[PDB]
C-alpha cells in the first residue's frame, strides 16, 4: 500500500502533503479542498492482500482555519469535521492509483466572508487507519495538509468576483467602473455597505490617503448608476442567486473643498455584505 | 472588509 500526489510524489510517524486547492461556495456547505484530485493510493499484492483505509476521529481544520467546523465527505457520505468517530472504510484492490475519495467543507457563517490561505500553510490535520484481510495489521499515521497555492477560503453564501480590486482613474477629471460582482450559492436576500476614511461631514468622499506626492482639495466618491454611494450605507440588490450580479459601482473623483493641485490620488474602500 | 478597493487616480 501507497500513496502519491497529483504530481506523482510519492507521500512518505506523520507526513507532510501539499495540495491544489479551487475553494468555492455550494449550497449549505463550502468547499475547502476537493482532497479527491490531489491524493492516490494503490495496492502493492491486490490478488492476495486487501487494503483498508479509513479517516479516524480527531481528524480536523489547522491554520487559520482550525476555527471552522464544517463536513466531511469520505467515499460518498458525509461525517461532521472535525471527526467524532472512525469513518467507514475505502478499499483498495488494484494497483492501479485510485483517488482518495475525500472532500473538506466549512459550515457558511458569514454573508460573503473570506479566509485568506497563502501558499505553503497548514490547512489540516488528518488521521488515517490503515488495516487489512490478510493479517493483524492495525496503524494509524497522521497526514499534515498543506496549501500549494494562495486561495481564499469562503465563509459564506455567497462570494465574490475578486478580493482585492484595483482601478485606475482617469487623469482628473474623469470616471472608471468598478469591475466587482458577486453570486450566492442560493438565492440570498443581499446588500453591502463601503467603509473607509472619509472627508466630508456627509461620508460621501473617501480621502485622499495618497503617501507619495499626494494631490490636494480631491477626493475619491462612488456612484452607483448616477447615485453617490456614501459610507456606512448598506445598498440592497434584492434577491442574489447563481448568476454574478455587478454591484453597479463606478468610481469618481470629488472636491474636498479649497484649491485641487496636483498630485497622486489613491482611496481604499472596504466593501461589506449583510443578509437582509 | 471583505472587498478592498483600491482606487488610483492622478491630477496632473
Amino acid at each position: 500500500f501507497a500513496c502519491k500526489t497529483a504530481n506523482g510524489t510519492a507521500i512518505p510517524g506523520s507526513a507532510n502533503v501539499y495540495v491544489n486547492l479551487a475553494p468555492a461556495v455550494n449550497v449549505g456547505q463550502n468547499l475547502v479542498v476537493d482532497l479527491s484530485t490531489q491524493i492516490f493510493c494503490h495496492n502493492d499484492y491486490p490478488e492476495t492482500i486487501t487494503d483498508y483505509v479509513t479517516l479516524q476521529r480527531g481528524s480536523a481544520y489547522g491554520g487559520v482555519l482550525s476555527s471552522f467546523s464544517g463536513t466531511v465527505k469520505y467515499n460518498g457520505s458525509s461525517y461532521p469535521f472535525p471527526t467524532t468517530s472512525e469513518t467507514p472504510r475505502v478499499v483498495y484492490n488494484s494497483r492501479t492509483d485510485k483517488p482518495w475519495p475525500v472532500a473538506l467543507y466549512l459550515t457558511p457563517v458569514s454573508s460573503a466572508g473570506g479566509v485568506a490561505i497563502k501558499a505553503g500553510s497548514l490547512i489540516a490535520v488528518l488521521i488515517l487507519r490503515q488495516t487489512n484481510n490478510y493479517n493483524s495489521d492495525d496503524f494509524q499515521f497522521v497526514w499534515n495538509i498543506y496549501a500549494n497555492n494562495d486561495v481564499v477560503v469562503p465563509t459564506g453564501g455567497c462570494d465574490v468576483s475578486a478580493r482585492d480590486v484595483t482601478v485606475t482613474l482617469p487623469d482628473y477629471p474623469g470616471s472608471v467602473p468598478i469591475p466587482l460582482t458577486v453570486y450566492c450559492a442560493k438565492s440570498q436576500n443581499l446588500g453591502y455597505y463601503l467603509s473607509g476614511t472619509t472627508a466630508d461631514a456627509g461620508n460621501s468622499i473617501f480621502t485622499n490617503t495618497a503617501s507619495f506626492s499626494p494631490a490636494q482639495g480631491v477626493g475619491v466618491q462612488l456612484t452607483r448608476n448616477g447615485t453617490i454611494i456614501p459610507a456606512n450605507n448598506t445598498v440592497s440588490l434584492g434577491a442574489v442567486g447563481t448568476s454574478a450580479v455587478s454591484l453597479g459601482l463606478t468610481a469618481n473623483y470629488a472636491r474636498t473643498g479649497g484649491q485641487v493641485t496636483a498630485g497622486n490620488v489613491q482611496s481604499i474602500i472596504g466593501v461589506t455584505f449583510v443578509y437582509q | 472588509a471583505d472587498v478592498t478597493i483600491t482606487v488610483n487616480g492622478k491630477v496632473v
